[PDB]
């Protein structure tokens, strides 16, 4: 129940809700789905709960040109969620946020189930403008334009920690959940590809005091940490292992079912 | 700015002093009179005489065709008019209209005409449906009447010129000139019309080299222009471009920018001197009588630049040399096949760079027009400039997403945002750069591809073409290459084992790539992927599509043309000529795409 | 760039006959008369190379009876304004042939206005090339 | 008014303009492509006048004038004073980190430098006004030169 529950909350005042819970974590990058100052101008931000997920979207309806009309967002999805609806900001005018959503429930137990690209194509009735002093009129025709990927990550729904228990937990991880990914290093023996992968795409922590490497470092192992998003837990432990190839055990456990076989995906 | 421009040097003939040139437009053929004395028509096309006659062998100094009158209108200076129904060169009549060296002829179109200056100081009008009246004479002379020239425009008033430096412009009540106006300061030899209604202009041509210009709704010489080369003996407006034709007594051409009036070109066919000019009024193809010979050239472009996005806007710009200033059409209606539509109205743009590419980004979206021989590339809803650089040759990284250039050398750098591209950096002898999915240097009267990465030379064919079309997914590929035309499947996975096991052939690219799947004999006007189909235009004027083994028409066209688009979801094409009025005639993509399936069993 | 937010013409006396007030920001006749006194009366009969006042650049030349000035910003350059300042001065004194006084004010009255208006108008310069001007003009 | 050679009338032609452009002058800005038959000047003041506008022109936008940068680019000055305005100006992209400084900039620096325009030279003396001194040491002959 996150700065990001403030945001599950803040999306309360709408009622057109088809599900929603309590904001668990928030998205680790806002991404303007327009790009740079378009005809149309979009920032994103994606928000988690432990139910559903919220894609906000704040914006610039750019143009002076336009005001887009007869708005909603299309999301096409490849990896797992259900689809409730998608979101119509009833108009949008000249430099100015406005709000459209779109909303999913999450599946979560499922091996593939929360990250996710979805397929954005924006659709209005445009309607030009005379910013001098208008119109608004029943007609105006529309158009379709492409719109922006939304991805969904891994810490858009993650608290990052440490242990309630690592030793026994740490373990027991493993117990219940596992699976693994290998992999011998033949061209390069540098952690370091893996490494911008991993602290960066899971957002977590890595240790139980075995994080730290100098500019150089002989071996490394992050065990990482934080807690998935309907509840349950998604845990890694990395032993990188150098012989000199690097040859590695990648292990993830979870306390949820999804974040394994995401884990051994998402770092990438 | 730069001589990327059609100039062809259209038809030629060596001869002699060719004096006089008149134009018949109604098929295009063209009257000559000689300072043999000869006369001769031709059609240009195949070099073809259509007629001569033996008039006089006199020099001869006039000349019409009268189309409306289906007749050709012939004088010499046996100061005799014989007629001639050009509809076998059968001569219809003869008599003696003006008695001395008859110069010029202008006629009235639209109401029954001729309208003759002659030297006698006299201009006669007569009527032929009167059959060669006399009907008026139009006198106010102070010398031999040198040229007359009807202004068209209105018709019905006319200018003259005469060396005494004077001209006379005249209302039919005034068989006289309205007024006379003191041009020359040495003779005006020649009274020249403004081609647009618009506005108005004249040249007059002296061989002093100084040029005015004149409105004549104020009246006044609007300006007077100097800078030349030599006695011009002629300076013609360019009816098609705005620019300033210049000749000389030397039979030099200077062309000054009639915009610019900087003088952007001399050409030298120095087959001198400028005796007579005649121009297309269609306004493209022109010839002038020289001595050594006479020189007809090829002046233009076959459209204007715009590409449509699939909501259904063909953007354009311009609408022939008009400013750019005008993109848009979203349209608003519905109407059957054969039948007209209606237009949207509301311009952004008014550029500079004058153009002749249009290319829309993949998705339609980004532009990117050359002209002047810079890229303009626009962000365009943005009507922003996307970007801009000078060319030599383009590819669009097919993806939409980044761009190649050949520059102006001729070695090759690429930019993907403006970043050079240097993975792939080969830069062979070309012709030209393909883009699309493969690359393509053209080179060598080969066509080699290359990957988009690296460079491969994945393989070598045959020869050159001149165009490819690629279908969409890239798959199945259209090259256009003159009369002939071929269909291709390229076969990745070869690829990507021989690679990695390297040891290829790349002189021919590698036999490990590519192949043939058959071939049309093919002339194209225009042509179309529909995906992997190839809906295509030909040049004779059939729209057909090859389809299923099967080439088929779906309609035949008036003559040929510009395929418009056709928006698919509507499933109609939109067809386009380039004069504004677009056709739709739906077809409905799927029944093809059922036929692909279908054959390959996807019956279901 | 419209440099002359105003320009007048002055007195030893104080006193302004002619301004055009290239743009006016605080109104009236008056409230640019009052200014005057502050200004032209405290630097009078005594010039400067560069004067301020507030983050506007003052301009003007003198005579020994009579006062030019020029108002701009002082936010931009010192030399050109001057060479403007000057060119005009120069322009109009070569065009004299003359020093003015309060005598070349009454002397021709119509000069002036003539003057005035062909370089500035109302704020910008068009107008220049003094001598060129000085034959250019004449009628 | 905009084509004719004594340069005086199409002066006076384009301050009124501004008015205009007080009431309004977007129609005036259709223009642009007068601006550039124009475009071509040889008389220095006259050089200035154009300039100005443009600027006006363009400085609703930043791009083109990029390209104008370049279009000067190739291009000297006639009626100076355009150098002045042009200076404010290139600064004034740069000044937000319209990126390098490096490759173009300096390229206006040494000839900026060079002049007995001894004002452009501290133009962009002035300007440069760097706590570490970007460069710390030329600007000192410049100013030793000041």
């Amino acid at each position: 129940a996150t700065r990001q529950e403030i945001f599950q909350e803040q999306l309360a005042a709408v009622p057109e809700f088809q599900g929603l819970g309590p904001l668990f974590k928030s998205s680790p990058e806002p991404v303007a789905l327009t790009e740079s100052e378009t005809e149309y101008v979009i920032r994103c931000t994606k928000h988690t709960f432990s139910d559903h997920l919220v894609f906000q979207f704040d914006c610039t309806n750019t143009l002076n040109d336009q005001t887009l009309e007869n708005v909603t967002v299309q999301m096409e999805p490849t990896e797992a969620y259900e689809v409730l609806s998608y979101v119509p900001a009833r108009s949008l005018p000249y430099n100015q946020p406005g709000t459209c959503y779109t909303l999913v429930a999450l599946p979560t137990e499922d091996p593939t189930a929360v990250a996710c690209t979805f397929s954005c194509v924006m659709k209005f009735t445009v309607k030009d403008c005379d910013p001098n002093t208008g119109e608004i009129d029943e007609e105006g025709y529309e158009d379709e334009y492409v719109l922006e990927d939304l991805e969904v990550t891994v810490a858009d729904h993650i608290q990052k920690v440490m242990k309630v228990n690592f030793e026994a937990a740490w373990d027991e991880v493993g117990d219940e959940f596992e699976k693994e990914e290998t992999f011998t290093l033949s061209t390069i023996k540098t952690l370091e590809e893996a490494v911008g992968n991993i602290v960066k795409f899971l957002g977590m922590h890595p240790c139980e005091r075995s994080d730290k490497v100098p500019e150089n470092k002989n071996t490394h192992t992050l065990l990482l940490a934080g807690v998935f998003r309907g509840g349950h837990d998604i845990l890694v432990r990395s032993r990188l292992l150098l012989l000199d190839t690097v040859t590695m055990q990648v292990t993830a456990r979870s306390s949820e079912e999804l974040p394994v076989d995401i884990i051994l995906a998402s770092v990438g | 700015m730069p001589l990327r421009l059609d100039i062809k040097r259209k038809l030629t003939a060596r001869s002699d002093r060719v004096k006089s040139v008149d134009l018949h437009p109604t098929e295009p053929w063209m009257l000559a009179s000689l300072y043999n004395g000869s006369v001769c028509v031709w059609n240009h096309e195949t070099q073809t005489l259509v007629k001569t006659f033996e008039v006089c062998d006199l020099p001869v100094r006039a000349a019409k065709f009268v189309a409306r009158k289906n007749w050709v209108v012939t004088g010499a200076d046996d100061m005799q008019i014989r007629v001639f129904n050009y509809n076998t060169l059968e001569r219809v009549h003869m008599f003696e209209a003006h008695s001395d060296y008859i110069r010029c002829i202008a006629v009235h179109p639209t109401q029954p005409f001729i309208l003759t200056s002659s030297d006698d100081m006299l201009i006669k009008l007569w009527d032929w449906d009167k059959k060669w009246s006399c009907s008026q004479v139009f006198e106010g002379h102070t010398h031999y009447v040198m040229q007359i020239v009807i202004n068209p425009k209105d018709n019905n008033q006319f200018a003259s010129a005469s060396l005494d430096r004077t001209i006379k412009v005249w209302q039919l009540g005034s068989s006289s000139p309205n007024f006379t106006l003191e041009g020359h300061e040495k003779g005006v030899n020649c009274i020249d019309y403004y081609s647009g209604g618009d506005k108005p202009y004249l040249i007059s041509g002296a061989d002093d080299r100084l040029v005015k210009i004149w409105d004549y709704q104020n009246k006044t010489c609007v300006q007077t222009l100097e800078g030349h080369a030599q006695n011009v003996s002629c300076a013609s407006f360019h009816p098609e471009l705005p620019i300033i034709i210049t000749g000389s007594e030397d039979g030099t051409v200077r062309i000054w920018h009639s915009s610019t009036y900087r003088l952007e070109s001399t050409l030298n066919y120095g087959m001198e001197r400028v005796w007579c000019v005649a121009s297309l009024r269609g306004s493209n193809n022109v010839a002038l009588g020289y001595d050594e010979g006479s020189i007809i050239v090829k002046l233009g472009r076959e459209e204007p630049a715009m590409s449509m996005d699939a909501n259904g806007k063909i953007i354009w710009a311009k609408h022939s040399e008009v400013q750019q200033a005008n993109l848009k059409a979203m349209g608003d209606t519905e109407i059957k096949d054969g039948e007209r539509l209606p237009l949207a109205v509301k311009d952004m743009g008014s550029c500079e760079i004058y153009p002749q590419t249009i290319q829309h980004n993949p998705n339609g979206r980004f532009v990117v027009v050359c002209g002047d021989g810079e890229y303009i590339i626009y962000t365009a809803m943005a009507l922003r400039n996307k970007s801009f650089g000078s060319a030599q040759e383009f590819a669009w990284a097919h993806d939409s997403s980044e761009y190649a250039i050949r520059e102006s050398n001729s070695i090759v750098k690429i930019f993907k945002n403006f970043k050079e591209k240097k993975s792939f950096k080969p830069d062979f002898g070309a012709e030209s750069i393909y883009g699309g999915f493969l690359l393509g240097v053209r080179s060598v009267n080969g066509l080699a591809f290359y990957d988009w990465e690296n460079t491969e030379l994945i393989r070598r064919i045959e020869i050159q073409p001149k165009h490819i079309f690629w279908s969409d997914s890239g798959e199945l590929v259209c090259i256009a290459t003159e009369e002939s035309f071929f269909i291709l499947k390229y076969l990745s996975e070869k690829v990507l084992a021989a690679q990695e096991t390297h040891e290829g052939v790349t002189e021919d690219g590698i036999e490990d790539a590519f192949e043939v799947l058959g071939e049309i004999q093919e002339i194209v006007k225009t042509g179309l992927w529909v995906g992997d189909c190839f809906i295509y235009t030909s040049s004779v004027n059939r729209l057909n599509y090859y389809v299923g083994g099967e080439i088929v028409t779906i309609a035949h066209l008036d003559r040929t043309m510009y395929l418009l688009g056709y928006i698919p979801k509507d499933n109609r094409l939109y067809l386009g000529d380039k004069e504004l009025n677009i056709v739709s005639y739906s077809l409905l993509v799927s029944v093809l795409e059922y036929q692909t399936a279908v054959m390959r069993r996807d019956f279901s | 760039l419209y440099t002359v937010k105003a320009i007048l013409i002055l007195d030893n006396d104080g006193d302004r006959l002619f301004a055009k007030y290239y743009d006016d920001t605080y109104p009236s006749v008056k409230e640019q008369k009052a200014f005057e006194k502050n200004i032209f009366n405290k630097t009078h009969r005594t010039d400067s190379e560069i004067a301020l006042l507030e983050g506007l650049t003052v301009v003007y030349k003198s005579s020994i009876d009579l006062y030019f000035y020029v108002i701009g910003s002082s936010y931009e350059n010192e030399l050109m304004l001057m060479a403007v300042l000057n060119c005009l001065f120069d322009s109009l004194s070569q065009m004299l042939r003359k020093n003015v006084e309060k005598r070349a004010l009454l002397e021709n009255m119509e000069g002036l206005f003539l003057a005035v208006d062909e370089i500035v108008d109302g704020g910008v310069i068009l107008e220049s090339d003094p001598q060129q001007v000085v034959h250019r003009v004449a009628l | 008014a905009i084509v004719d050679k004594v340069p005086s009338v199409s002066s006076s032609a384009l301050v009124s303009s501004l008015h205009l452009l007080k009431c309004s002058f977007d129609v005036v800005k259709r223009w642009v492509n007068e601006a550039q038959e124009a475009a071509s000047s040889d008389n220095i003041m006259v050089q200035y006048h154009a300039l100005g506008l443009l600027y006006h022109v363009r400085k609703n936008d930043r791009l083109a004038v990029s390209k104008m940068i370049s279009k000067f680019t190739r291009h000297g000055l006639k009626s100076p004073f355009a150098y002045c305005m042009m200076i404010r100006v290139a600064s004034k992209q740069l000044e937000e980190e319209d990126g390098s400084r490096d490759s173009p900039l300096f390229d206006f620096i040494e000839s900026c430098l060079r002049n007995k325009h001894e004002m452009v030279v501290y133009e962009a003396a002035s300007a440069i006004v760097n706590l570490p001194g970007c460069s710390a040491k030329e600007l000192a002959p410049a100013v030793s030169v000041l």
